[PDB]
């Protein structure tokens, strides 16, 4: 029944100085890159006619495919057992202007077996469909339904494609880069019609784009080389 | 998972024809509701108007050429519907839809400052 | 008179006055900017009608206050070194040079600083 | 409404103040201008208040009642919805409501009496000060706002007042001063289109005889606009009214079939009709036994009396819009208080008319 | 382990004398707290009124004033290049082995094979013809066995307790607690 | 690319027929001389001849109607540029960037 210590009193311990090593925070993916590496490349051979290219950064494989071999890849990816991904967790997209096709439409696969985590990136335009890839993973209902509210992607297959951030009869597709941040219109309550009726946009304040005051000069170099010692076309050595 | 009332597949058409047949259904399937439309939504105008405009926004596409518009112009032709139906929309956007409204002359949009 | 309530000047004219509301600070008639508004302007208003002027915010003008202190005066050395007498709760640690014969102040506390054998004629 | 409520940017006063707008005329917009709308809180203020605040035109709004001018600020940006706390007994209050504005308008008025205020006291006391003091205060423009039967010479209280209280303010403010004499004006929680909706309307029969002229109440806030922005309306009076000639007891019939209400009108007391030497005698009564405002003995009087059309008067060819027909606003006015919903178009509504006056 | 406590064991505010007696006689579980902080011992020296003198905390390889050169510790700037694996340069890497286990000739002879797969080469004819010893040495792997999807745990194991060991719901409960092993 | 693909935009009709869109690549500013920010091409909007900006009247702030004020669109091929903005049938024009003509400079022209 002894009382309880103060805490605040006990000692502590004393350090000096303080010594903790500098490394390079990429070195430790090293043994993920390989094998990423290795496992990214068997699936091009099993399938060359669809996997354009294959990149691996750290610990991240991604498949490059064409929009006509979506479902292909997502099929061989879903049910090979070697590769076993089953849990689809994000269905998204980009845009880049400057190509002529500026959406980029990303898919991250789970695979719960082998734990594990790929990437489909597959492009699209703005006319231009896309397959849905609700018939193999239902839980890109919705990823593919907010894709197309906030990118105007047409999305091929879908049961029930419909606005599901924006509000009903929302013009325009927000997150393309031409659309201004601040949208187009807004609402305010309308004495006269007893509703809350939309306006054009005014800003009491505009917005202020600080971002021109960017940096003038590069600030990270060219990188650093991290590809396996086994992945590089061998040097023809001179000869005598 | 089920779809909702009204849903329809999304398919990218590849006939010209094909879609026409779509549109011209889609068109008396606006009509059809329009009294409905007026009921549910408590609309202060005759079904009649509700009838007139529809037609009208259906033209403004007519002489699309290349077929990847038509499709998405299609695409979107049905989302409008079905959310229409299922009174998803309030009634202060159905009201403002129908509420909405010559150019004045040189002197005066300079008087009050043009755009 | 609306003459000095509407122009600033280095130095006012005439001795300023708590009570009176229409003065840009409390312990200044006039502003110290070119564009700073003049009080007696801002609070001729349609949103002023009906309050009670003498509770709006009327923080004392730091100019007049600042020119209140005496000089730092230097010995036997032409820097000197301002950092806001607070160290890591100051300004940064700045070095005025004291070549020229007047008194240079910190850029950032406003504090004046000059030499001992130049004060004689700096009180002149 | 629209997009810009005024036909040019620079516009100067009587008073040599040059008034510059800002903006496209939306909300963060301004007009440049400052108003002062007396009786704001009231049935018409609050859409004179709504339009002039909806384009950024600073407004001052004296009220008394505290919790009714909450909901005016909604119409404003920051800062443009003022609020001055006023009495008409109180001299001070009102030389800050028009102290910095530079138009004044005076909905104040009343066609009933209380023990506070008399009809002699509101319809001609208060307007009468306004002017004094608005002219006092270098207001270059003051519109002001009457009964649409405006004649002192009317046996009727309150015509009587509202015809006098057109000369006190002229006599006081000036051969400036504009004067707008609208018909009843009808609109969603209007008082005119209410007592046609009451159901049990105890002497029917004597009151709904009257004959007036519908008009709208926005073209009425929409034609108080145009007056205060045009500087070639001074000293003009304008007479508000509509086309087409109705009468209360034609509305009160034509509306009892959209509210759609056999035994039951006659058994739930819709019809009531009385003697008029009761009705002289009940709303005596209630004169000093109700605490709210009740049908009384002068509005009895004015029963008797269908709507006059001053021709000398301007109308709204003179403001370039045409007047609206109570056909075709009718109908979503009642609404609130009325298968397939029943919709009637201004066809629907002029041949109901025709039911109504046949046998 | 996370063992029950007795009551005095805790920081909180406890009865004393007649009434802990009582406390314990008519409570389910006596070894419960009331909740309340002591108001002697929680955060009695307040945030704002402590004692501890604050000291910048420095490593030295990163802090020093001396064998500290900034571009040894500039990570920032030795990020991964991002390189894309084509069908091209499969097939290279295919046909010619790698840089590790090289299979391209020496001198002149080898800058043509090299210059072979500078251009396009669809992947599709590269394993058509190739020896097949290629596509269980390279390709594939341990004799044709398939690649496995890389684990990013290689430490990710589970194994199952029991109510004795991990303290949780009894064995009748529908759910297994599983440990690290 | 050639398809009227602003039908599907939902863009407001005014960026079509009301507004001119510039296509440019920025130049280098005098005060440093860094050369990177002159090395992506820019898509900016003309302002507006009225209610571009105004003062706030209140708290003097910089309101304004122009919803393109803040948009400012990134490339990093020209003909990528153009192409979007043709896309978008935007009524644009486009503005050369001026060329520096080489110098050779020597240490030993100080003398000679
Ligand atoms: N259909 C109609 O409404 C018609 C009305 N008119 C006239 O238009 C004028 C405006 O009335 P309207 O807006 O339509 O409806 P209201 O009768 O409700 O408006 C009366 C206004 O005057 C104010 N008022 C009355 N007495 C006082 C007082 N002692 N002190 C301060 N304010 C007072 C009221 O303030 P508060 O609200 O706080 O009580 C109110 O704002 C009236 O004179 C009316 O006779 C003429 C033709 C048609
Ligand atoms: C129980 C007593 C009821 C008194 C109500 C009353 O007397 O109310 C009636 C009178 C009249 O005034 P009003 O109601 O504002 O008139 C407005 C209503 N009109 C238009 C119908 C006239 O009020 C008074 O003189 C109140 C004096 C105080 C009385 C004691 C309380
Ligand atoms: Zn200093």
């Amino acid at each position: 029944e002894e009382p309880l210590p103060v805490l605040r009193d006990l000692p502590r311990p004393e350090y000096g100085e303080l010594h903790a090593p500098v490394y390079n925070p990429a070195e430790k993916y090293k043994e993920q890159i390989e094998e990423l590496h290795k496992f990214g490349r068997y699936i091009m051979g099993c399938l060359p006619k669809f996997v354009q290219q294959f990149s691996v950064w750290k610990d991240e494989l991604v498949i490059y495919v064409a929009p006509s071999a979506l479902t292909q890849v997502a099929t061989f990816l879903k049910d090979h057992t070697s590769a076993q991904f089953k849990a689809c967790m994000d269905v998204t997209a980009a845009d880049y202007p400057t190509r002529t096709n500026r959406f980029d439409v990303v898919y991250n696969l789970l695979s719960v077996r082998h734990n594990s985590r790929i990437r489909i990136k597959t492009y699209a335009s703005e006319v231009s469909p896309v397959p849905s890839v609700v018939p193999l993973f239902q839980g890109a209902n919705w990823f593919e339904r907010e894709t197309y509210d906030l990118f105007g992607i047409f999305f091929e297959g879908h049961p029930d494609l419909r606005r599901i951030m924006t509000d009903y009869g929302f013009q325009g597709h927000p997150l393309r880069k031409d659309f201004p941040t601040t949208g187009y219109t807004e609402v305010r309550y309308d004495a006269e019609k007893r509703r809350v009726v939309y306006e054009p946009l005014e800003l009491t304040q505009a917005w202020r784009n600080f971002t021109v005051g960017s940096s003038v000069w590069e600030q990270v170099g060219d990188g650093k080389d991290f590809t396996p010692e086994s992945f590089k076309l061998p040097t023809p050595a001179p000869d005598p | 998972t089920n779809p909702t009332a009204f849903a329809q597949t999304t398919r990218y058409v590849k006939d010209s024809t094909e879609m026409r047949t779509l549109v011209l259904n889609l068109y008396r399937r606006y009509l059809r509701h329009s009294r409905g439309f007026v009921n549910n939504y408590n609309l202060d105008i005759p079904a009649s108007q509700v009838r007139t405009k529809i037609r009208q926004e259906f033209e403004r596409q007519r002489f699309v050429k290349d077929l990847p518009l038509k499709n998405v112009l299609y695409m979107k032709a049905q989302m409008e519907f079905q959310e229409l139906v299922n009174f998803w929309k309030q009634q202060c956007h159905v009201m403002q839809y129908f509420e909405s409204i010559k150019g004045d002359s040189f002197v005066q949009k300079f008087l009050k400052g043009a755009q | 008179s609306t003459k000095e309530l509407t122009t600033a000047r280095i130095k006012d004219i005439s001795k300023p006055d708590e009570n009176n509301l229409q003065q840009q600070a409390p312990n200044r008639i006039s502003p110290w900017s070119k564009s700073q508004k003049p009080r007696a302007e801002a609070q001729d208003n349609v949103r002023f009608a009906v309050k009670d002027l003498a509770k709006q915010p009327r923080p004392y003008a730091a100019i007049d206050l600042i020119y209140k202190q005496p000089i730092r005066y230097i010995e036997h050395d032409n820097v000197a070194v301002c950092d806001g007498n607070g160290g890591a709760q100051g300004h940064p640690k700045v070095y005025i040079n004291l070549d020229q014969n007047k008194a240079i102040p910190c850029g950032y506390c406003g504090l004046r600083f000059a030499q001992a054998a130049f004060k004689e004629d700096i009180e002149s | 409404v629209s997009t810009f409520p005024l036909k040019s940017d620079i516009n100067i006063t009587k008073s040599g103040k040059t008034l510059l707008s800002v903006g496209q005329g939306g909300r963060s917009s301004r007009t440049g201008f400052t108003a002062t709308v007396f009786g704001g809180t009231g049935f018409l203020g609050r859409v004179v208040v709504s339009k002039l605040a909806k384009h950024g035109t600073n407004v001052v709004v004296p009220f008394r009642n505290d919790r009714a001018r909450r909901q005016l600020k909604v119409n404003g940006d920051l800062g443009v919805v003022n609020f001055v706390e006023f009495d008409i007994r109180n001299l001070k209050s009102i030389e800050d409501s028009v102290k910095y504005s530079d138009i004044v308008i005076n909905l104040i008025g009343t066609e009933h009496f209380s023990k506070n205020f008399s009809i002699e006291d509101v319809n001609i006391g208060a307007a009468e000060r306004i002017a004094k003091a608005a002219k006092e205060a270098g207001v270059s423009r003051l519109i002001h706002v009457s009964s649409y039967n405006a004649n002192p010479s009317s046996s009727s209280d309150f015509y009587a007042t509202k015809g006098i209280g057109e000369q006190v303010v002229r006599d006081n403010f000036g051969p400036d001063a504009t004067i707008v004499r609208p018909a009843p004006m009808y609109f969603r929680n209007s008082p005119f289109l209410n007592e046609l909706l009451q159901i049990k309307a105890l002497g029917g029969n004597v009151i709904f005889k009257k004959e007036v002229y519908p008009v709208h109440a926005l073209q009425v806030g929409e034609a108080i606009e145009r007056i205060a922005f045009d500087d070639a309306t001074a000293g003009q009076t304008y007479e508000l009214f509509g086309k087409e000639r109705y009468s209360k007891k034609e509305l009160r019939e034509m509306i009892k079939h959209i509210i759609h209400i056999g035994y039951y009108p006659y058994s739930a007391g819709f019809y009531l009709p009385a003697p008029e030497p009761f009705l002289y005698a009940f709303a005596l009564i209630r004169q000093y036994i109700s605490s709210q405002p009740r049908f009384n003995v002068d509005q009895l009087k004015r029963s008797h009396i269908n709507q006059e059309i001053d021709q000398s008067a301007k109308t709204f060819t003179d403001l370039g819009m045409v007047p609206d027909e109570l056909s075709e606003y009718l109908y979503r006015y009642v609404k609130p208080h009325i298968q397939n919903r029943t919709v009637y178009s201004k066809e629907d509504i002029e041949k109901l008319r025709d039911y109504v006056n046949t046998p | 382990s996370g063992g029950p406590v007795p009551v005095f064991k805790k920081y909180t505010t406890g009865s004393k004398g007649i009434w802990e007696k009582i406390r314990q006689l008519l409570t389910l579980v006596p070894n419960r707290s009331t909740g309340n902080p002591l108001v002697k011992n929680y955060r009695v020296p307040p945030p704002g009124s402590q004692t501890l003198k604050y000291k910048d905390p420095v490593t030295i390889p990163a802090g020093d004033i001396v064998k500290n050169q900034y571009y040894d510790r500039d990570h920032r700037r030795n990020y991964p290049r991002l390189v894309a694996f084509d069908q091209t340069k499969v097939s290279g890497l295919l046909t010619l082995g790698s840089a590790q286990n090289p299979r391209i000739s020496v001198g002149e002879k080898g800058q043509k094979e090299l210059a072979v797969f500078d251009q396009s080469v669809s992947l599709s004819s590269t394993l058509a013809t190739i020896d097949p010893k290629v596509v269980k040495s390279e390709l594939l792997a341990e004799g044709g066995s398939p690649v496995v999807a890389p684990s990013l745990n290689k430490k990710m194991k589970f194994r199952l307790t029991e109510e004795s060991e991990h303290g949780m719901y009894p064995e009748d409960y529908p759910i297994r607690i599983f440990a690290q092993n | 690319t050639d398809l009227a693909k602003e039908l599907v935009s939902g863009a407001p009709k005014e960026l079509i027929t009301e507004r001119v869109a510039r296509i440019y690549q920025e130049a280098k500013a005098a005060t440093q001389s860094g050369q990177h920010n002159t090395e992506t091409w820019k898509i900016d909007w003309d302002i507006l001849n009225k209610g571009n900006r105004w003062e706030n009247d209140l708290m003097g702030y910089q309101s304004s109607s122009d919803y393109m004020q803040g948009t400012i669109l990134k490339f990093d091929t020209r003909e990528g540029a153009i192409r979007f903005a043709k896309g978008q049938g935007w009524d644009y024009y486009i503005q050369e960037p001026k060329v520096r003509r080489f110098v050779k400079k020597d240490y030993s022209a100080n003398f000679y």
